[PDB]
């Protein structure tokens, strides 16, 4: 009745204005099943594969997003859980999928108060050198 | 048909190709138009790395689409 | 639990014998440290203790609640205590063939290994004894019948 | 796969003789040192130098092995000095024989070639430097090379 | 006020807590009622762990909220 | 620089600022009344985000422009 | 500089240390050379124990000084 | 023109190089994978240390010339 | 108030004080030159002891009276 009409336009906005360091769209043929590490970050040299499943209330609920490529980040576990404060607090209906991808690209700046993996959180707290070394290690390991 | 290929520097090049062409053909065109080795080339489309044995029609690549090209390798 | 059924008579005439106001004063013999309440907090509990501000001793009421207390802390604990025993029997049998599937061809280490399962088979026969003994007296319909009678009476 | 102890006096002699023929030929020695499985893994487990390299299965033979002594001296637990000295004088001769046999191997191994002798030196040194934990009060025995092996190679080299 | 928490077997031990109290402050009221040293005291709320030094009001844990006394691979 | 701020329910305070100040220093006049911790210093401006660590010249706080203060419930 | 330490069996493992280094700082250089987790790291100097967090210069431990790596009732 | 180098524990590795590459540049091409401090640069060819200031050209380095990565120089 | 102070070997400094100050504030002009931590703030006056925590009116520090500063080696 209402659900699908948002997705097509939010998707055609890609063709109307392509993004800088990303690419979106359906993973296969399903409408609700949709599918670049920053240079100034140890993720550099890494391009990521993402799993997206819009819920039936996607225009009115935040879509849960999962990772396919393993990463070494405090706010990320092996399950690709995103500690994005927008989705669970202010995931407004006006926030585009492109805006969500931008907030993901903001992850770069790590949030220490949300230690999804506290072992990596303390390392980011004091052991940034080995943090950035191991991040590139896993970058070359998985995110070719 | 014309398409968009983006390198890691954000440099956008319009490549005029046909859907029947293979990804290997596209990478050869890229190496001709910039000299960049094809073995380092890693094309990304909608979060999908493409295969030189496959063609543009296989992955629903329409014209005016955006492709992200990723380089690799270093001084050892 | 036997003291209960007189005032828990099937005629149900001794209901007024056990005071429902038994928890107006603070406790006298039973502990309340860690005693969670139904639908009130400690903050209201301590104030309501004082809010009445007045105390007539009686064995019967103390015994009634001590009955439930021993019911829960007692065989109520026992049933869960044996609830993991059935899992423990499978756990014990899990390694029974694990230490027998190895090549048992030593001179004296083999004798030590055999002594290591001579006690293990007795352990299995004891765990099975406990599991098949706790079950039967639970299946002792008379005892459970009395217990359930007490449950019904206390609920009444 | 198919407990290579010194008990089976009808096995390890044959295994030694199997190398005895290769070691004789000078062209064999000059290139025997560069084969697959010669080195162990770069980060190999210290207790895995026993079964994950070329030489580890043959020179690890030494009387100190647990089961051999269990069978010999652990059989008669209350033996007197002469009874255990019987086991000694019985096994020390075999020990001397095997020591000399495998020293004959390593001599031609060192006299194989320039890269051969460099490779053998490196192969010993690598096993050495990964056993510094042996000098603790309570070393991780289950995480360290069996002292029979690291003792045999000592009086061998 | 009072809050809840449940183990793996389903038992629901309640315990009073205060907004000022830290996570170790509440976990100190755990071995008293179940005999569990805080070395293994593992708390999950809404699928997210709780920081050790963090206080009670650091997770907007309201009155009549829910905790989940889960355990790590420790014990046995 | 008199900048207004209002919470979710509609309550507001009257606070002073300077054009070259920082948002945390502006926040330092937000914990003068309630005593709001800096960890909950959230600023909302027309569908975008305003990080606490920056300055007023970066937040373009005009004259008598109302900002949004919302209690932060971080965690994850 | 370098200092000494000895166990019950008489072994004398030396190790370089620095005046800034704390007692846990030096004990971090112990499991590397003896494989002893710092949970049992017990230090006695001149018959008096040493505070965990305190630095090396907190016990006037001069160059070519002496420690005594003793153990508590732990292990086994 | 890639070269091999072995460490004390013997980690064989590759690094593409040039005749004009300075020794410190080569070392800077090492901590990428090993994380070594370049100040403790210690490279061993033909039983000789490499003069850091010079380049690879003044050494008779050939195709897949073996090197030894012994740079402990400790320390602590 | 000019009060002199001299260490064990005979080296001295020239420092200023006020009659109503505290010995730790007088000590605060002892760590100005060397940087002596307050934990070693030892004062000796004619066979007696002077605790750090008290004031100058309690130490009867007269005009141009030399005090004794000795490095503390506390521990026991």
């Amino acid at each position: 009745m209402s659900s699908s009409k948002r997705i097509a336009k939010e998707l055609s906005d890609l063709e109307r204005d392509p993004p800088t360091s990303s690419s979106a769209g359906p993973v296969g043929d399903d409408l609700y099943h949709w599918q670049m590490g920053p240079a100034d970050s140890p993720y550099a040299g890494g391009v990521f594969f993402l799993s997206i499943h819009f819920p039936t209330d996607y225009p009115f609920k935040p879509p849960k997003i999962s990772f396919t490529t393993k990463i070494y980040h405090p706010n990320i576990n092996a399950n690709g859980n995103i500690c994005l404060d927008i989705l669970k607090d202010q995931w407004s209906p006006a926030l585009t999928l492109s805006k969500v991808l931008l907030s993901i690209s903001s992850l770069t700046d790590a949030n220490p108060d949300d230690p999804l993996v506290p072992e990596i959180a303390h390392i980011y707290k004091t052991d940034r050198p080995k943090y950035e070394a191991t991040a590139r290690e896993w970058t070359k390991k998985y995110a070719v | 048909m014309q398409i968009f290929v983006k390198t890691l520097t954000g440099k956008t090049i319009t490549l005029e190709v046909e859907p029947s062409d293979t990804i290997e053909n596209v990478k050869a065109k890229i190496q001709d138009k910039e000299g960049i080795p094809p073995d380092q080339q890693r094309l990304i489309f909608a979060g999908k790395q493409l295969e030189d044995g496959r063609t543009l029609s296989d992955y629903n690549i329409q014209k005016e689409s955006t492709l992200h090209l990723v380089l690799r390798l270093r001084g050892g | 639990v036997r003291f209960s059924q007189p005032f828990l008579d099937i005629s149900y005439k001794k209901i007024d014998k056990i005071d429902a106001n038994y928890f107006n004063n603070p406790s006298l013999f039973i502990d309340l440290s860690g005693e969670t309440r139904l639908n009130s907090d400690f903050k209201e509990a301590d104030a309501f203790y004082d809010k009445n501000r007045k105390s007539k001793p009686n064995f019967i009421s103390d015994c009634f609640f001590l009955t439930l207390t021993y019911l829960h802390y007692g065989l109520g604990g026992t049933l869960s205590f044996e609830e993991k025993m059935g899992s423990e029997i499978k756990a014990l049998k899990e390694e029974i063939e694990k230490v027998k599937k190895i090549a048992a061809n030593h001179d004296v280490f083999a004798r030590f290994i055999t002594a290591q399962l001579s006690k293990m088979e007795k352990a299995l026969k004891t765990t099975e004894s406990l599991r098949f003994a706790l079950q039967g007296f639970f299946a002792h319909r008379s005892l459970q019948l009395e217990v359930f009678d007490f449950i019904c009476g206390a609920s009444t | 796969k198919h407990h290579f102890d010194l008990n089976e006096s009808v096995i390890y002699n044959n295994v030694l003789t199997i190398f005895e023929l290769f070691v004789t030929f000078k062209p064999i020695a000059e290139i025997f040192t560069k084969i697959d499985g010669f080195f162990a893994d770069y980060s190999c487990k210290p207790q895995d130098f026993e079964r994950k390299t070329i030489l580890g299965p043959i020179l690890s033979l030494s009387p100190i092995e647990a089961a051999v002594a269990i069978r010999n001296y652990g059989d008669n637990l209350l033996r007197s000095k002469q009874q255990t000295a019987m086991i000694h004088e019985s096994l020390q001769a075999e020990h001397k024989v095997v020591i000399d046999r495998l020293f004959f191997i390593v001599d031609k191994l060192v006299r194989g070639s320039l890269n051969s002798r460099t490779d053998m030196i490196s192969y010993f040194a690598h096993i050495a430097n990964k056993n510094h934990l042996r000098r603790a009060d309570h070393p991780p025995f289950k995480e360290l090379s069996s002292n029979g092996f690291m003792s045999n190679i000592t009086l061998l080299l």
